[PDB]
């Protein structure tokens, strides 16, 4: 978010953000509207000429956040995907055209003060809302500028929605119905934007009629941010109720030499220990998969172990599982008992996993 | 704050019923600080 500032803690409990395992990153935002279903933009999910193409394994899904980078005990809750769902023409090749996607979770999330769903707008709520000069609210863990550009919490900024033979005459870019434009004009003197790393959050607009947010949109695109007479770009919610809708209800019912080494083919590295055998090893950090010992893992006994990024590079952050990265550029454990969602009997927490006793006792499964 | 439900909870889950209310804020009749922005430009 460009030229928006420190979200007040409670300000915005259903944002959401994308997180990858594989490295450890901030993908995108995206939105909590039940205990179930996230929203998001599409191309944050899958957008080939960046070669991005996730499936539900490959992310976590993080609530209740406000620190960019401190993971939050005792207040964030992560929930696992059970589905993913892109609208079936959202057009990446051209326009990004109905930029949306649905995301339902393994299991329903725990609300709080911090973690509460959106209201998704009707009919009359969006004719009277969605209107040139009305504002609406943007939050995002995005970048601070076009041009660390990175915000510690959470930003906001209010931006005004603009008409659209100005949103038209802005860009090139075909503009559709199932979009709607927002920002300062040059003349106005205030100035704001979205910027990368805040596409799938909401634009959301409290209603005077009822006192309640509704979320009018999803960051969605732009030229740079925060350019004089450019404007952000952001899919229509209400436009593709339809959809939303649609998906809902048809899947939401869920919840030779002489050298021992010769003969060996390890991932890392064969140390010698007989003349007669040999051992794969591991680098530091790491370990044999137990019932794949050739193939080598992350690995910690610990409550926090030192993440493995990529050397000359201040960044791609591996953690092992059950971890996540943290301040510091250190992998903690998951605590899978606070979180909930991992246990219905009585829970007791493990660094990288957790027990389970069901009413037999369970390592990192449930009943 | 008088909200119709559109989706079945059956499949939606939890929640819409009392959609867009902040414990930290609405709940607790209090405003954040730009709040009162957004409502200005209605008001316009
Ligand atoms: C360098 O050099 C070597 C070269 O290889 C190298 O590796 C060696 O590895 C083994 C490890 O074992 C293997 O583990 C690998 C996994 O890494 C696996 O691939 C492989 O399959 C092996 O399991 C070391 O040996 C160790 O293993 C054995 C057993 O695990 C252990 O001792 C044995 O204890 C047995 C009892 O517990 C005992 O046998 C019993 O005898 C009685 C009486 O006969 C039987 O009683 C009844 O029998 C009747 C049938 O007649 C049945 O009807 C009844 O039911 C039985 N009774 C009961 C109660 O059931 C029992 O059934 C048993 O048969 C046996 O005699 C052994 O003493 C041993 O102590 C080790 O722990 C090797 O030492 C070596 O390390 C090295 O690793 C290389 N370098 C380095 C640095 O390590
Ligand atoms: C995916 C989001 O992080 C990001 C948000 C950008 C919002 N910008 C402003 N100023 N509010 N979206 C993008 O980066 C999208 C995804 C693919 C490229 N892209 C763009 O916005 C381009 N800058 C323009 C564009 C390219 C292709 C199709 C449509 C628009
Ligand atoms: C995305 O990845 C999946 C998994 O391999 C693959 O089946 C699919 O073809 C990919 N789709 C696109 C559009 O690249
Ligand atoms: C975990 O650490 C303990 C002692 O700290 C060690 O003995 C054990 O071997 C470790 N696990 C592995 C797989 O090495
Ligand atoms: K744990
Ligand atoms: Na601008």
């Amino acid at each position: 978010i460009v030229e928006g500032s420190d979200a007040e803690i409670g300000m915005s409990p259903w944002q959401v953000m994308l997180f990858r395992k594989s490295p450890q990153e901030l993908l995108c935002g995206a939105s909590l509207i039940s205990d179930r279903w996230v929203l998001t933009a599409a191309h944050c999910l899958l957008y080939p000429p960046w070669d991005k193409n996730f499936t539900e394994n490959d992310l976590l899904v993080r609530i209740g956040k406000h620190s960019r980078t401190r993971y939050e005990r005792n207040i964030e809750k992560i929930s696992m995907l059970e589905k993913i769902y892109i609208h079936p023409r959202y057009n990446w090749r051209e326009n990004l055209d109905r930029d949306i996607a649905l995301m339902k979770l393994k299991k329903p999330v725990a609300f709080s003060d911090y973690i509460h769903p959106v209201c998704l707008p009707d009919r009359e709520t969006a004719a009277s809302l969605l209107q040139a000069g009305y504002k609406g609210r943007v939050t995002g863990w995005g970048n601070l500028k076009e041009t660390k550009g990175q915000p510690s919490v959470l930003q906001v900024v209010n931006l005004p929605i603009v008409e659209r033979p100005v949103c038209k005459d802005s860009t090139r870019i075909r503009i559709t119905d199932n979009m709607f434009c927002a920002g300062y004009k040059p003349d106005e003197g205030k100035r704001g934007d979205a910027c990368e790393g805040d596409s799938g959050g909401p634009f959301v607009m409290k209603s005077p009629f009822n006192n309640r947010w509704y979320q009018m949109g999803i960051v969605s695109a732009g030229a740079g941010c925060d350019r004089d007479g450019k404007y952000g770009f952001y899919t229509h919610v209400f436009r593709l109720k339809k959809w939303i809708q649609k998906v809902i209800d048809q899947f939401g019912g869920g919840s030779e030499p002489v050298d021992p080494c010769f003969r060996a083919n390890c991932e890392y590295q064969c140390q010698p220990l007989n003349q007669t055998s040999y051992l794969c090893v591991c680098a530091e950090g790491f370990a044999p998969i137990p019932h794949e010992p050739h193939r080598c893992q992350m690995f910690c006994n610990q409550t926090a172990c030192p993440a493995d990024c990529d050397p000359n590079t201040q960044a791609s952050c591996e953690c092992p599982e059950g971890y996540i990265l943290d301040d510091g550029f250190i992998c903690t454990d998951i605590d899978e008992c606070e979180n909930g969602g991992f246990c219905s009997g009585v829970c007791h927490n493990l660094p990288g996993t957790f027990e389970c006793i069901c009413g037999a006792r369970h390592i990192g499964t449930d009943c | 704050s008088e909200y119709q439900t559109f989706f079945n909870p059956r499949t939606f889950g939890s929640g819409e019923a009392d959609c867009g209310l902040r414990p930290l804020f609405e709940k607790k009749s209090l405003e954040d600080k730009t709040e009162r922005e957004l409502l200005e430009s209605y008001i316009d």
